């Protein structure tokens, strides 16, 4: 049933519950608002990607995200990734966070939407990730019968002399092995759901609208007493997030950036310094090359 | 609401 392990619904109850000893595993499920502050832009927000998709002239502007599109118009995909490749990768605060999380134990997995591997770069190995949406780092040709495997280095070379991707053997489409609309999501997500979520004892979403299925709906997979804290901009997810009926018993909302909120949740554990240390740790590590 | 199935 709908047990109450939070004792007030805030931050500050948030913090008290993962210091207590009921605490043990946390999901963490992000989006692309966990990376806009590295310089790479959302979908929804009013800057975001749906504002500035004119240029491309898209019957709508999903569909330049649109597997059928894509294969049958890669370019404005790829310009688009031409445009918005950004200089470096660097984690954000959010993202070292989640790593500091398993450097105490307490990280069960990473649910992550984006795919720009911020979180392999921050530190998370491969068992603590589950890369819902598929990733930029590797690419693929689209050919059943090929399948060559290309690095990103190739891709970057292809994307910034304007030519599209094409496999030096069989010539076919190579796509980036992001998971596109109307692509099926991967087993790994599946599986991992199945094993993960009965013995979830607190749910992190940060950095997304959960609008995209079925990786919104993961919050309706938790157990009924699992408590949940969105950190966002606005709110979102209203078995859905509900934060001010006055059934609410579970669910948090913290609106502002994602690092300020990490930064806070940080602060109220003590790990300000530590969460600190390791991003200016990492990130000179990261300068250094 | 968008999919990836
Ligand atoms: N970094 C990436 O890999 C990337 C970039 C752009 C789009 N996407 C895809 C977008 C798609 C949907 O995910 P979703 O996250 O819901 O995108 P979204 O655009 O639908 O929602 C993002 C949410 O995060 C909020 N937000 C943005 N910046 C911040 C910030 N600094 N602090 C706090 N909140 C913020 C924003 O208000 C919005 O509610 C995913 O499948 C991604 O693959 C990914
Ligand atoms: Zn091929």
């Amino acid at each position: 049933q709908k047990e109450r392990l939070l004792d007030e619904l805030t931050l500050e109850g948030v913090a008290r519950y993962m210091q207590s000893e009921r605490c043990r595993r946390v999901i963490c499920l992000v989006g692309a608002g966990i990376s806009t502050s590295a310089g790479i832009p959302d979908f929804r927000s009013p800057t975001g990607l749906y504002d500035n998709l004119e240029k491309y002239h898209l019957p709508y502007p999903e569909a330049i995200f649109e597997i059928s599109y894509f294969k049958k118009h890669p370019e404005p995909f790829f310009a688009l990734a031409k445009e918005l490749y950004p200089g470096q990768f660097k984690p954000t605060i959010c993202h070292y966070f989640m790593r500091l999380l398993k450097d105490k134990g307490l990280l069960l997995r990473c649910y992550t939407q984006n795919i720009d591997t911020l979180e392999r770069i921050a530190g998370l190995e491969q068992e603590d990730l589950v890369e819902a949406h598929g990733t930029f780092y590797t690419s693929h040709c689209v050919s059943a019968s090929c399948r060559h495997e290309y690095p990103l280095s190739w891709m970057k070379e292809k994307i910034f002399s304007e030519v599209t991707p094409k496999c030096e053997d069989c010539q076919s489409l190579v796509k980036p092995d992001i998971v596109f609309f109307g692509e099926s999501l991967p087993a790994r997500f599946f599986s991992c759901m199945q094993s993960d979520f009965l013995k979830v004892d607190l749910l992190l979403v940060m950095g997304t609208s959960l609008q995209v299925q079925p990786f919104a709906s993961l919050i309706s997979k938790a157990p009924l007493s699992t408590p949940r804290l969105l950190i966002n901009k606005e709110k979102a997810g209203q078995g859905g997030m509900d934060f001010d009926s006055k059934k609410a018993y579970r669910d948090v909302a913290w609106l502002g950036e994602c690092d300020q909120g990490c930064l806070a949740l940080a602060e109220l554990l003590g790990w300000k310094k530590e969460l600190e240390d390791l991003v200016r740790r990492e990130h000179a590590s990261i300068d250094a090359q | 609401r968008a999919a990836x199935t």
